[PDB]
């Protein structure tokens, strides 16, 4: 099971934004 | 049920006979002869598959956009599971009563 | 085998039953 | 290993062909018909053709032997067997058609492809995808306590076929749990109850700590079977035929009010509340039977010298 | 405002087994069945010049089935790439009720259409096939008629395209449409 | 996605493959080589042409066998697993399991009746005495 | 400063995923469990969540790290106390 249809579709964007903020 | 399985077995036997006729035609026309004439009939067997294709072409094709046979009808299966569960529960209760009776002796 | 022209198929007859369908008049 | 040797042979053949083409860059002028080597050439060609035909015949015989043994018919044969033994398959790529119950269940929507795999004692091994875990209800009443609010710490032949069956079972169990939760939260003030993410308990009267609970890998059996049968009968009724002529597509109870005037009968015969309330009142009947038995036992133990009262249940 | 967009299709009598199997596969019912009743037309229109139909059929196989009188009139000529059948109206009555009303209001048995066929259901749409029987009074086409009927209020003709597509889904069977 | 057209394309591909295999087999059967057109190397070119004809016949036979197997699998899929409009096996299993559950219910009900007679007897025997 | 920076990154990461999964499970309770019982919530773009109680004594609850205390797990807040 490796489908991004889960909240990972948005969880990944949240992770990207959090990292861009922290860096 | 019966007719579907019969048609499936017929198609499988047709494919098997076509493969066997092709192998025989190859073995005959490869090396050494009038029997090779029957090898031509193998090609005719191929045409039979085409007829099956036609049989599949002008088949039912109920919707050809969705899947037929709505419902697994497994409500009966669930009812059977409940019946077997009740039988097991009754067996357990009977075993408990039997243990009690054996202890009564 | 060169004599075969085309393997035409057959099905139900709706064209006749359509005009044969009953109506009010 | 063999890839390198094949590539080297191909490169050698290509180099030979390129050299031949360069030397050439067949031609009569205007100014193997030898009958000696042609015989050997035809013999070698016939031998090569016979070897190829023998290889093809061996492959066909192996295929026929594999088809004869009705134990590893994974070549879309056992697949057809299971298709005739299971629900339909809306094949997108290879197989679909999960136990969506969109025709027999009519509950929490969950549909899509579930198992499409053909590989390999040598079964096709249909993938079970997606709860993929056991889940059932467990009930008992032994020193019950209403004080709760803690975490959900539980105190607990074809293989792929029963796996898929248990998957459908846990799917419908999740569906009915969601339904009972929606009912408990959308009901009126008939009775208070406790609803948690996975553990449910109501209280229609004192000393009624009904211990029904959705378990999962993350009396004691009769009441849950009763609940399942009643809910599936409800769904089945939601699916008798309406006997339509013009366009009723309903239930004969609706049209019965026309000829047979029903002031409140038709209202009562249309639909009613069920689910949690019916199981609750069944448990109420159970505790009433228990209290009656306790009264009888107390009379027997205490009023022993008194006339021994004798009871007999119905059938 | 209950309108109808029933298409008029007819299937040959010989092509039944494949047809019923196609129906039970795609969508026929939960264990489908058949029916049996007798229809009759009542004609009483002096100034309207329109015999108003009334399907006082009695389902002989069913016990106490209500007489499902069906009226249909004013064929809608909408020309919306659909059937656009006449506006219909159903009424379930009791025994001898239609006879009593034909005696009171004054009717005349125009003709009789005794038919028999199988039952079918779908999500919203309906379809039915049967065959008429030209029998005597106490008891003439002899052809199965596949009619795809949709009875509902006016709405917005949103189910029109859906019914057209579902009928096209059964294209190898018939090509149903309206009439003149 | 164009199921009828897909089956038609599969059948056309199978027919074209069978026709090509038959034509190549007939061409390999006509390998007399009665013309000495090779002026550079007659024997070498003749042997190479014989080997090429044999390899072409073998490749045609292999392609025909592969196309036959592939068309067999494709027809088995598109017919049996895809459009099994004869779902009478479903009704057969339905009737079978209905009879099975009816037998089970009958056995359970007979068990209940016998246990009911038994419980009545034992309860009458018990309530007749008080310790 | 590997220790402090890595701790900061992992902490904001786990808190972000925690608030996201909280939002998702509340949305699931709305869609599946509770239709309009607690179907009241309003939160910012991120790093903060807030929801309300049934409407007609209405109160609200909220959770946010507020980036002020590096040790504050959730900071559960609600105007009417216990």
């Amino acid at each position: 099971k490796e489908e991004p249809s889960s909240i990972f579709q948005r969880q990944r964007v949240d992770a990207l934004l959090i990292d861009l903020r922290q860096k | 049920n019966e007719r579907l399985r019969a048609l499936e077995d017929i198609e499988r036997e047709i494919g098997a006979i076509l493969q066997n006729a092709g192998t025989a035609i190859l073995e005959l026309s490869k090396e050494k002869r009038l029997l090779d004439r029957q090898a031509a009939a193998f090609t005719t067997s191929v045409q039979h598959v085409e007829a099956e294709l036609s049989a599949q072409i002008r088949y039912l094709t109920q919707v050809a956009t969705g899947q037929p046979h709505e419902g697994s009808s497994y409500s009966s299966r669930k009812d059977c599971q409940m019946a077997l569960k009740r039988v097991d529960y009754a067996r357990l209760k009977i075993s408990d009563v039997a243990r009690t009776c054996e202890q009564m002796l | 085998e060169s004599g075969g022209l085309r393997p035409n198929k057959q099905t139900f007859n709706p064209g006749d039953t359509n005009a044969l369908v009953a109506a009010v008049a | 290993d063999s890839v390198r040797n094949n590539l080297r042979s191909a490169l050698t053949e290509m180099c030979v062909l390129y050299d031949v083409l360069s030397i050439v860059r067949k031609k009569f002028m205007t100014l193997s018909p030898q009958t000696l080597q042609l015989i050997s050439k035809k013999k070698s060609l016939a031998g090569a053709a016979q070897i190829l035909l023998k290889g093809a015949e061996r492959l066909t015989k192996s295929v026929a032997e594999n088809q004869e043994n009705k134990l590893q018919r994974d070549f879309n044969s056992e697949l057809l067997r299971l298709r005739q033994h299971w629900k339909l398959r809306k094949v997108g790529d290879k197989i679909l058609g999960d136990l969506s119950y969109r025709s027999a269940g009519s509950l929490f929507p969950h549909h899509g492809t579930f198992e499409v795999i053909k590989n390999t004692d040598l079964d096709k091994k249909i993938p079970e995808d997606d709860l993929e875990g056991s889940a059932y209800i467990k009930v008992s009443i032994q020193k019950q306590a209403p004080d709760i609010g803690d975490l959900g710490t539980v105190n607990l032949s074809p293989h792929w076929q029963t796996k898929l069956e248990a998957a459908q079972n846990v799917l419908l169990c999740k569906e009915i749990f969601a339904q009972l939760s929606r009912e408990a939260v959308q009901i009126k003030s008939q009775i208070p109850h406790i609803v948690v993410k996975n553990q449910i308990i109501s209280q229609p009267f004192p000393s009624l700590q009904l211990s029904i609970s959705l378990c999962h890998s993350s009396d004691h059996l009769y009441v849950l079977e009763h609940n399942l049968h009643l809910l599936i009968r409800e769904f089945h009724k939601q699916t008798v035929m309406p006997h339509p002529a013009s366009a009723p597509f309903g239930h004969k109870r609706m049209r019965l009010s026309g000829p047979q005037a029903f002031d409140k009968n038709e209202i009562n015969s249309i639909q009613s509340t069920e689910g949690l309330l019916e199981k609750i009142i069944k448990q109420a009947k159970h505790i009433f039977l228990r209290s009656r038995t306790a009264a009888t036992i107390d009379s027997l133990a205490s009023r022993i010298e008194d006339p021994q009262i004798q009871a007999h249940w119905s059938n | 405002n209950m309108m109808e967009y029933l298409l008029q299709g007819s299937v040959l009598d010989h092509s039944l087994e494949s047809l019923i199997h196609r129906l039970r596969g795609l969508c026929d019912n939960m264990e489908p069945e058949t029916f049996l009743d007798h229809e009759m037309v009542f004609l009483l229109k002096g100034q309207q010049a329109s015999p108003f139909v009334l399907r006082a059929r009695r389902s002989m196989d069913r016990a106490g089935a209500p007489w499902h009188l069906r009226y249909l009139g004013q064929p809608e000529m909408g020309d919306k790439n659909r059937h656009a059948l006449v506006r219909n109206c159903v009424d379930i009555a009791t025994s001898e009720n239609l006879t009593d009303f034909l005696m009171e209001m004054g009717f005349r048995m125009d003709h009789e259409f005794v038919a028999k066929g199988h039952l079918f259901r779908k999500g919203i749409m309906k379809v039915v096939v049967y065959k008429i029987f030209r029998i005597l009074v106490p008891g003439l086409s002899l052809s199965y008629l596949v009619e795809l009927s949709v009875v509902a209020p006016a709405g917005q003709d949103m189910v029109s395209d859906d019914m057209r597509n579902f009928a096209e889904q059964l294209k190898p069977l018939v090509h149903l449409e309206k009439i003149d | 996605q164009s199921k009828e057209t897909l089956l038609q394309s599969y059948n056309k591909r199978l027919k074209d493959d069978i026709k090509s295999i038959m034509d190549n087999f007939t061409e390999i059967i006509k390998t007399a080589k009665i013309e000495d057109e090779t002026q550079v190397s007659r024997a070498t070119q003749g042997e190479q042409d014989n080997y090429e004809m044999h390899v072409r016949a073998a490749n045609i036979v292999r392609a025909g066998e592969s196309l036959m197997k592939l068309v067999s699998d494709l027809k088995q899929f598109l017919i049996l697993n895809d459009f099994p409009s004869v779902n009478e096996a479903i009704d057969q299993r339905n009737q079978q399991l209905r009879a099975l559950q009816e037998e089970c219910d009958r056995k359970l009900i007979t068990l209940r009746d016998e246990v009911s007679i038994d419980l009545y007897e034992l309860e009458e025997e018990y309530y007749s005495s008080s310790s | 400063k590997p220790l402090q920076d890595m701790y900061n990154c992992l902490h904001c990461f786990c808190l972000s995923l925690q608030l996201e999964v909280l939002h998702s499970q509340t949305l699931m309770l709305i869609r599946e469990r509770w239709g309009d019982l607690v179907q009241v919530e309003r939160y910012h773009a991120g790093k903060s969540l807030s929801l309300s109680v049934w409407n007609q004594s209405v109160h609200k609850v909220t959770i946010k790290i507020d980036e002020n205390d590096v040790s504050k797990p959730l900071q559960i807040f609600h105007d009417p106390p216990l």
